């Protein structure tokens, strides 16, 4: 609901996207910006000094116009809003902390974690890494209704804490595709190469539409039942990189404001499921989040001492698009060790 | 008549109209990619 939170989180989304594509320019991308934003906001709760400022600025907050306390309350309100009951769309977001029982935590930290981020503190025996890994993965599998089963691949036996966020999304199209109209068709990987995919179709449809001639792309909005929708951006053949370079809060605002209703004779959309697993360490470094990974890490808001450091931030996401609607889930984990 | 054919790489941005959150952002370069 927060205008300043929406602006920072969208700036972060597009800055993250651009780094992911730079890292792996030939790959599908799928990730949840709000899952990663919330996980790192959760982390910043325990951060102090340069570690803290780097995280908040990396999340694209203007600290000359907002404070850490405002940010945390904004995320609290976001989680409350996202997790409201709904009869139309399924959406849930949860946070948890898995902590070695022997690790002394500030009362202020665990209280704030629960109050602001809805997070319990789960005592976890990381020295039994296989069982600790199973527990965290089960938490994510439960939260994502089975969609994400292997967020944690490896877990150091000397892990002290893991912060986890998940998002679960299941929605029906306002205008669903008839499966009888789904046919094998070409999906062109390049001008010369294609793969055969099930191509769904809708006919005689009136939807928001914008041909962006300057950017050589077409934008359409398809609605879910509920307060969610999806912006599809279709660059002309071989213009994807030109469009990616223009991705920004300003461009998305422009697109949203330029859409007009148009009767579409035929719309063709593949039925597909894609997933990606990410090690976000180099990504977050590129966005300026550095000290939290170093021996100079200041996470003294968690314990009272500068005795913890991030080892790895991971993210996994899955997107399933089909005739009835969309299912998408993601989860983010912040692994923390002793320092 | 206008035809919109997602038969080449495209982007998806799943948005919440209530909070203006971007739930998911995607580039489909290959729906059958390994
Ligand atoms: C009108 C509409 O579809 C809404 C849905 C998502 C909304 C966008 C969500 C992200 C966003 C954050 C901002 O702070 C600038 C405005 C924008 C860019 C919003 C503009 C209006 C949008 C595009």
């Amino acid at each position: 609901v927060d205008r300043g939170l929406a602006s920072a989180n969208v700036d972060f989304a597009f800055s993250l996207y651009k780094q992911l594509v730079l890292k792996a320019p030939d790959k599908n991308v799928i990730f949840s910006p709000v899952s990663i934003s919330t996980a790192l906001a959760f982390l910043s709760l325990g951060a102090h000094n340069t570690t803290l400022t780097e995280i908040l600025k990396g999340l694209k907050f203007n600290l000359t116009e907002t404070s850490e306390a405002e940010i945390h309350q904004s995320f609290q309100h976001l989680l409350r809003t996202l997790n409201q009951s709904s009869d139309e769309l399924q959406l849930s977001m949860g946070n948890a902390m898995f902590v070695k029982e022997q690790l002394s935590l500030l009362d202020r930290f665990t209280e704030d974690a629960k109050r602001l981020y809805g997070s319990e503190a789960f005592a976890t025996d990381f020295q039994d890494s296989a069982a600790a890994k199973k527990l965290i993965n089960d938490y994510v599998k439960n939260g994502t209704r089975g969609k994400i089963t292997d967020l944690i691949k490896d877990l150091d036996s000397q892990t002290m804490m893991v912060l986890v966020n998940y998002i679960f999304f299941k929605a029906k199209w306002e205008m669903p595709f008839d499966p009888q109209d789904t046919h094998q068709s070409r999906f062109y990987l390049s001008k010369k190469k294609w793969v055969m995919v099930p191509m769904m179709s809708l006919h005689h449809l009136t939807i928001p539409y914008f041909r962006d001639e300057e950017l050589s792309c077409t934008v359409v909005q398809l609605n879910y039942t509920g307060n969610a929708s999806v912006f599809f951006i279709l660059p002309d053949q071989d213009k994807m990189e030109e469009v990616e370079a223009m991705l920004s809060r300003e461009t998305l605002a422009r697109w949203g404001d330029s859409l007009e209703f148009r009767e579409i004779g035929e719309l063709y959309l593949p039925k597909f499921s894609i997933s990606r697993d990410y090690n976000l360490n180099d990504i977050l470094l590129q966005l300026g989040i550095e000290e939290a990974f170093t021996s100079k890490a200041d996470l003294s808001g968690i314990t009272g001492a500068r005795n913890l450091a991030v080892s790895q931030v991971v993210h996994k996401a899955v997107l399933d698009v089909f005739e009835e609607g969309t299912e998408a889930s993601a989860a983010t984990a912040v692994k923390i060790t002793l320092l | 008549r206008t035809i919109v054919r997602f038969n080449r790489p495209f982007l998806m941005i799943i948005v919440d109209h209530f909070t203006w959150s971007i739930f998911f952002m995607s580039k489909v370069t290959n729906p059958k990619q390994a």
